[PDB]
């Protein structure tokens, strides 16, 4: 029978049926709760909404995030996200349906454990597996080989990959993500005058972030061309109008992932750790991987990232190996789309961890093998 | 007593070499407005639908 | 003696015009898409303003 592939990621929750061409169900991963007190009675207002319903209530909620860097902190939130996911947006019974479930590399085990758990539990699974997300985003590039560059909305990790054979010591995970470039641009939006202080406006910010943002090919340059004309000053129009203009920000913001110091990071920019990742695997396998930069994430969708993308790690490798980079225009899926492939799969179909094996041996079974 | 050849050999890599440095860097130097005029595009295109959806 | 370093550089000439060919053709390439989204860019930018002035 049907197989679901529910990639929860942070930021969004992507979820759909395996074999499927897209998720089918995509919605914010928050549960807001409102924080006045309510007056009108028969309202019969509930107590806790979650998804597209809290993302309309904005207004009157506190909203919150159950996943704060690839892992789960608040598991009474995740499960009311699984739930509304299952029994509203796919409005299927779990009861039999093996279910795919993703998550980052070098996460707390007890993370993978306890979801196992709960999904063999409170929701009742005939089996379910836990897979890593670039390992997915790979599959679906129709790749085997080339380090994959997942940026979602919470972690930033590398993983490079050569014959369908995985590097682990050469995984570099890195906490700097959307939610971070959301948070700075916030900041930095106040020397302008702007002030988003609520949960519910930083989403306003999120949404100025995602239509107005771009990477600068040189940084410096498009400085000192913003200083000089106003070509770049854009307009945009909050839910109250009031228009806004921002100019310098529109690449000031997405320019963190190559120098973290601006939110005082000490790690390396992203081509950097990208080079790193590489530097670390043998030699023989270097130049595939030049040839092989794949991107995913909602976080890669930057106009023009591909290209200081390119010139950075251009910069940094020798000048005899080919640089490429695989950006495909719905790569902000890809996950998903992998995780869909891989489900359908029959070669796969023994590597689900049964219910029954799971009775047998306990959430340990995880980290078992039978991965 | 065979190095004619040497040398205009060493000197076709020294002009081939030249003629790649010109080259490529004209090339990227052509992409790079290229690129430019596809941000261009993308963002006229935007700014064209959206007003005339006002319009509408 | 010096021979089989003249082989490799004459090796090494062939492949370098190889690259210069390769750089000439991505250039020419490169002018084409320039024309092209040019004409793009130009065909669709300068109706701004009747839109504008329209729902004006
Ligand atoms: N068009 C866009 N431009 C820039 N950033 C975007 C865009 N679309 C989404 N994002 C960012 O990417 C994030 C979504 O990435 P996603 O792959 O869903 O993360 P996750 O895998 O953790 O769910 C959002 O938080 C948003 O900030």
């Amino acid at each position: 029978t049907t197989a679901l592939v529910c990639d929860n990621g942070s930021g969004l929750v992507k979820a759909g049926f395996a074999g499927d061409d897209a998720p089918r169900a995509v919605f914010p991963s928050i549960v807001g709760r409102p924080r006045h007190q309510g007056v009108m009675v028969g309202m019969g207002q509930k107590d806790s909404y979650v998804g597209d319903e809290a993302q309309s209530k904005r207004g009157i909620l506190t909203l919150k995030y159950p996943i704060e860097h690839g892992i789960i902190t608040n598991w009474d939130d995740m499960e009311k996200i699984w739930h509304h996911t299952f029994y509203n947006e796919l409005r299927v019974a779990p009861e039999e349906h093996p279910t795919l479930l993703t998550e980052a590399p070098l996460n707390p085990k007890a993370n993978r454990e306890k979801m196992t758990q709960i999904m063999f539990e409170t929701f009742n699974v005939p089996a379910m597996y836990v897979a890593i997300q670039a390992v997915l985003s790979l599959y679906a590039s129709g790749r085997t080989t080339g380090i994959v560059l997942d940026s979602g909305d919470g972690v930033t990790h590398n993983v490079p990959i050569y014959e369908g054979y995985a590097l682990p010591h050469a995984i570099m995970r890195l906490d700097l993500a959307g939610r971070d470039l959301t948070d700075y641009l916030m900041k930095i939006l106040t020397e302008r005058g702007y002030s988003f202080v609520t949960t519910a406006e930083r989403e306003i910010v999120r949404d100025i972030k995602e239509k107005l943002c771009y990477v600068a090919l040189d940084f410096e340059n498009e400085m000192a061309t913003a200083a000089s004309s106003s070509s770049l000053e854009k307009s945009y129009e909050l839910p109250d109008g009031q228009v806004i203009t921002i100019g310098n920000e529109r690449f000031r913001c997405p320019e963190t992932l190559f120098q973290p110091s601006f939110i005082g990071m000490e790690s390396a920019g992203i081509h950097e750790t990208t080079y790193n990742s590489i530097m670390k695997c043998d030699i023989d396998i270097r130049k595939d991987l030049y040839a092989n930069n794949v991107m995913s994430g909602g976080t890669t969708m930057y106009p023009g990232i591909a290209d200081r993308m390119q010139k950075e790690i251009t910069a940094l490798a020798p000048s005899t190996m080919k640089i490429k980079i695989i950006a495909p225009p719905e790569r902000k899926y890809s996950v998903w789309i992998g995780g869909s492939i891989l489900a359908s799969l029959s070669t796969f179909q023994q590597m689900w961890i049964t219910k029954q094996e799971y009775d047998e041996a306990g959430p340990s079974i995880v980290h078992r093998k039978c991965f | 007593a065979l190095q004619k050849k040497l040398k205009g050999t060493e000197d076709e890599v020294e002009k081939y070499s030249e003629s790649v440095k010109d080259a490529q860097e004209k090339l990227e130097q052509a992409e790079k407005k290229a690129t430019d005029a596809e941000a261009d595009v993308a963002s006229l295109n935007r700014r064209i639908q959206l007003v005339e959806e006002e319009l509408d």
